[PDB]
């Protein structure tokens, strides 16, 4: 399994055309704030292909 | 109910506030395989099988 290729599953809004966003910021998918800490409804934006 | 005789609850003819169910912290697993969790309060479906 090669995991060197990563895609962004989660983002707060859609990208603009020809826009590159390389920010590894935690994503708030729920009501409880994350404050940069992983947990419930706080998922890493980058996930690897299997 | 037991898993071999799982009850099938039909939810229809009503308004569902999935945000209230989503924001409860006691749920340790909330995984959607065909829809988006944040779009449950916007989409409309014929009936729901529980």
């Amino acid at each position: 399994g090669n995991y060197n290729y990563r895609y962004r599953l989660f983002r707060k809004s859609n990208l603009k055309p020809f826009e590159r966003d390389i920010s590894t910021e935690i994503y708030q998918a729920g009501s409880t704030p994350c404050n940069g800490v992983e947990g419930f409804n706080c998922y890493f934006p980058l996930q690897s292909y299997g | 109910a037991s898993v071999y005789a799982w009850n099938r609850k039909r939810i229809s003819n009503c308004v569902a506030d999935y945000s209230v169910l989503y924001n409860s912290a006691s749920f340790s697993t909330f995984k959607c395989y065909g829809v988006s969790p944040t779009k449950l309060n916007d989409l409309c479906f014929t009936n729901v099988y529980a």
